[PDB]
């Protein structure tokens, strides 16, 4: 029994309008909407027991709730406030008292949209030191210049995603910490053993999902327009 | 919605004079919400005691009200019902012949 | 606050057992989760429990609740690095929809993972498109060293991962420096206090 | 000889926000427990309401029904959120619940519950049930309360056990009263013409009365309902309409068990 949520992840500005989605097939009637933040635990904010009906939980304020179907329980932020940056997490069941969770939407909303700002991403390949003295070849992934924070970096090897040998900063680290809206870095590293990373047929790329703004966004700015995309940078093995 | 049977009624046979307990029956309504006033010549006798509610195995309401009196050749005691299923409050009046 | 967990967090080593701890104040109490909540992701139901004196186990997690104190224990017997991760104990007040569920806020654990081969070394990797630019990649320490931010400004230095080569059985630390600075991979950890062993290549 | 022992469970609902719930408990016809709304705790009526339950097992089995109170209310409060708009306040939910007494240890239990005056649902078995006429919507909170495994474990144990346990310590503890014996007092009165015999504090209920002439049972003699008293004991009047001038002659007889055989007769 699953439940999906979409965006996994969103910045958006005070005073936007922001609307979690939450989808279910297993024909659960009863779906619920927390929020998840330091300190506390999960906190009910509506829940609905079918189609057309919605029912304020315990912090409901500055949350609409929609039950258009069975399938589809959205909570909305028609006015959203730095107040309601957190995680939130949708649940469905049915009669019974096991609630499935979602995995999570992380949201922050921003008072400016002004700093955004999308990573650069740069690999660095194996030393030749390192692969000699170990036997071993790790890659360093580096995403600089970012704002805000809210990136995903994930490793891929022949177009397939790679968790093993894999290490990612807990947080990203601020580049000019005196600063006021700070751009961020992240590092990861990815090990392989010397003679994966020597097969000039395995290419390796790191990939930064970067949050950002949404194409709706008005953007008053001489620079690119910073958009929720993709940045990576790549590599092939060898000898 | 039922509409409240009132019966009202002396514990012991009727004498004037004499200090005796004036019982009100209100049976048969619905929804349970109800007011019960016992009256001393159209005025509210303060010492009115109500048993708890209870219903029956017919699931409508009842209620006893009781209080003490002392019958005389002028004075009249009623019961007074407010209720939802009726229009206007419904008194029934001791009669000691009855 | 009817769902209270202790320790707040606590921090072990790998191999070691722990006991989590969960008492609350719901009424009724119909029964009670423990949820493992890893950095970043979702919950995962761990046991239920629910019964007025209750044991379950599930690999290396056992629980017990005793519904007259109103309290559960979570323990971990032998913890692994992946065992870092948010503990989270929840109570259902019914024992159907009609109920709601009250969350602790959750106790931290981070397991210290056990490098029994360490080789401490500092590598420059260059950049795959720039090779004007590096970093310093700082590895193989094991769980007694620390990384210190550096004394410059313009330096970076990102805090100490492991990672798990899980194939290999094999796990390592490492942390990354890098500066647009003048600046050596020599130098680069000098505000850290490493091993005197440290293989500085060519 | 047969006792019904009744938990009358009534409770209001007026809208989202504002409910009250009030019990009594009957033991044959004696009260022997009240359980105001306003009230943390459950109030003997008697002297003997504990039965033969130690302050212990009274003390559990009274926290039991605290949080049944409360969680009862809220339940309630969410299948009709559950099941809006189709149900809407003001509701009213009553419960009868209890077991009925026979010779030997035989006995029968029961859970009844009436929806706006109407009994839709009952406790039967192991699981909750509509019977019959009872409308469809009832299927879902049926199937939501018959997924809390826990409640029916507990009203098994309630109605297959607590109960004939409970009882039987209430009719020894409570014997003296259960069989007291009070004594009508009749008296005669008229309207238009009508005669009527009243009959007033006797107990227990069966009782017996006729108009007479000398030996022939007057056949238009009309007994009324049972009125209570609020001593716990029993009124009861018998009319006969008779044409004016021929009352002369004629008696209301009483006979009820306290009397021992000496009936009254009360000529008018
Ligand atoms: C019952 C007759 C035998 C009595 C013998 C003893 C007599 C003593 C004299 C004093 C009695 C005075 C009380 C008068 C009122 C009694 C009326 C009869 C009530 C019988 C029902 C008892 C149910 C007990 C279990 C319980 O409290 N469960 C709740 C609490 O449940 C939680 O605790 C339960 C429990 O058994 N608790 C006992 C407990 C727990 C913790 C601490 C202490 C005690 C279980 O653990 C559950 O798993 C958990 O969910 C759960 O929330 C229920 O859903 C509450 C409602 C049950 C009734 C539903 C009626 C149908 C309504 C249809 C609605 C129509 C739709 C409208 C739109
Ligand atoms: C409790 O007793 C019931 C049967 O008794 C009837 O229902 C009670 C709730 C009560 O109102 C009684 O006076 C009634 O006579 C048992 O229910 C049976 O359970 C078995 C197996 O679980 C099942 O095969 C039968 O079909 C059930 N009977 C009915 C009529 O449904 C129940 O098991 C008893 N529970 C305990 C804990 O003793
Ligand atoms: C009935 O009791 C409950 C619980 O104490 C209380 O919250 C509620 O206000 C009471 N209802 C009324 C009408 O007094
Ligand atoms: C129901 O609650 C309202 C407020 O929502 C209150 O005014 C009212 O007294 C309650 N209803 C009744 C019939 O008492």
């Amino acid at each position: 029994a699953a439940v999906t949520q979409s965006p996994r992840n969103k910045v958006a500005v005070t005073g936007g309008k922001v609307t979690l989605s939450c989808n279910q097939t297993n024909n659960h009637n009863n779906m619920y909407w927390y929020r998840q933040d330091t300190g506390h635990g999960l906190r009910l904010i509506h829940y609905s027991y079918g189609a057309g009906s919605t029912e304020k939980g315990d912090i409901p304020d500055g949350y609409k709730a929609s039950r258009p179907s069975q399938e589809n329980f959205s909570l909305i932020l028609e006015l959203a406030t730095p107040s309601q940056t957190s995680v939130y997490f949708c649940a469905s069941g049915d009669e019974g008292y096991t609630q499935y969770f979602g995995p999570g939407t992380r949201l922050l909303v921003l008072e400016d949209l002004r700093n955004v700002t999308p990573p650069k991403v740069s690999l660095f390949e194996p030393s030749k030191a390192e692969i000699s003295h170990t036997q071993k070849a790790t890659l360093v992934c580096l995403a600089t210049g970012f704002y805000p924070d809210h990136v995903e970096l994930s490793w891929w090897v022949n177009g397939k995603e790679v968790h093993s040998g894999v290490c990612t900063d807990p947080q990203p680290l601020k580049e000019q910490p005196a600063l006021n809206d700070s751009r961020y870095s992240l590092s990861s590293r990815l090990r392989v053993s010397a003679t994966f990373w020597q097969n000039p047929r395995n290419h390796f790329r790191c990939q930064v999902q970067f949050y950002g703004l949404s194409e709706n966004d008005e953007w008053t700015q001489d620079r690119a327009k910073p958009v929720t995309q993709i940045v990576s940078a790549e590599a092939w093995g060898r000898a | 919605q039922k509409t409240p049977q009132i019966q009202v009624y002396s514990r012991h046979p009727p004498e004037n004079g004499k200090p005796n307990i004036l019982n009100c029956y209100v049976t048969q309504f619905h929804p349970p919400h109800i007011e019960i006033q016992m009256l001393k010549n159209g005025k509210k006798i303060p010492k009115v005691e109500m048993s708890d509610m209870s219903f029956s195995k017919d699931w409508s309401f009842y209620i006893l009200a009781h209080t003490e009196f002392t019958p005389t050749e002028t004075d009249t005691y009623a019961c007074r019902v407010k209720h939802a299923s009726m229009a206007e409050p419904k008194t029934v009046y001791w009669d000691r012949d009855m | 606050t009817q769902v209270e967990q202790s320790p707040q967090s606590l921090v072990v080593r790998q191999g070691e057992n722990c006991v989590l701890q969960c008492n609350y104040s719901v009424t009724p109490d119909n029964h009670l989760r423990w949820f493992k909540q890893d950095t970043g992701k979702g919950l995962v139901s761990l046991t239920v429990l629910v019964d007025q004196k209750d044991k379950t186990s599930n690999g290396r997690y056992s629980a017990t609740l005793d519904k007259d104190a109103k309290h559960s224990t979570l323990h971990i017997t032998a913890t692994l690095l992946d065992d870092t991760a948010t503990y989270i104990c929840v109570v259902g007040d019914r024992g159907s929809a009609l109920g709601r569920l009250h969350f602790g806020a959750g106790t931290q654990l981070i397991v210290i993972p056990d490098i029994q081969n360490p080789d401490p070394a500092v590598y420059q990797l260059r950049d795959s498109k720039s090779s004007d630019k590096s970093v310093c990649l700082f590895t193989d320490f094991d769980s007694q060293t620390n990384v210190s931010q550096s004394k410059d400004s313009d330096v970076y230095i990102t805090d100490k991962c492991v990672l798990d080569m899980r194939s290999m059985d094999f796990k390592s630390n490492s942390a990354v420096a890098w500066s647009n600075k003048d600046f050596a991979c020599a130098n680069a950890f000098n505000n850290s206090i490493i091993p005197e062993d440290t293989f500085f290549p060519s | 000889k047969n006792y019904t022992f009744r938990c009358l469970q009534m409770s209001s609902f007026a809208n989202r926000s504002w409910s009250r719930t009030d019990s009594v408990v009957w033991l044959g016809d004696l009260q022997t427990h009240r359980w105001s709304n306003d009230s943390a705790t459950i109030s003997f009526t008697k002297p003997w309401s504990q039965g033969k339950l130690s302050n212990q097992q009274w003390e559990k089995l009274q926290h039991m029904f605290q949080v049944y109170r409360v969680s009862f209310t809220r339940d309630i409060q969410e299948l009709v959120k559950m099941m809006s708009p189709k149900e809407d306040y003001p509701i009213e939910i009553q419960l009868s619940a209890g077991c009925e007494m026979y010779p030997g240890n035989a006995s029968e239990s029961f859970l009844h519950v009436a929806f706006q005056g109407k009994y839709v649902v009952r406790f039967w078995g192991t699981s909750w049930q509509t019977v019959p006429g009872a409308p469809s919507w009832l299927d879902l909170p049926i199937k939501v309360l018959n997924a809390d495994q826990g409640t029916s474990a507990t009203v098994q144990m309630l109605l297959n056990d607590t109960c004939p346990l409970f009882v039987r310590g209430l009719l020894e503890a409570g014997k003296s009263d259960l069989e007291k014996q009070e004594k009508p007092v009749a008296w005669l009165s008229s309207v238009p013409r009508q005669l009527v015999c009243h009959v007033s504090g006797f107990y227990p209920k069966p009782v017996w009365v006729m108009w007479m002439r000398g030996d022939q049972e007057q056949q238009g003699t009309h007994r009324g309902d049972f009125l209570p008293n609020a001593d716990e004991t029993w009124y009861l009047q018998a009319t006969l309409d008779v044409e004016a001038g021929e009352e002369a002659g004629l008696a209301c007889r009483v006979k009820h068990s306290s009397l021992g055989g000496q009936d009254i007769i009360l000529y008018w």
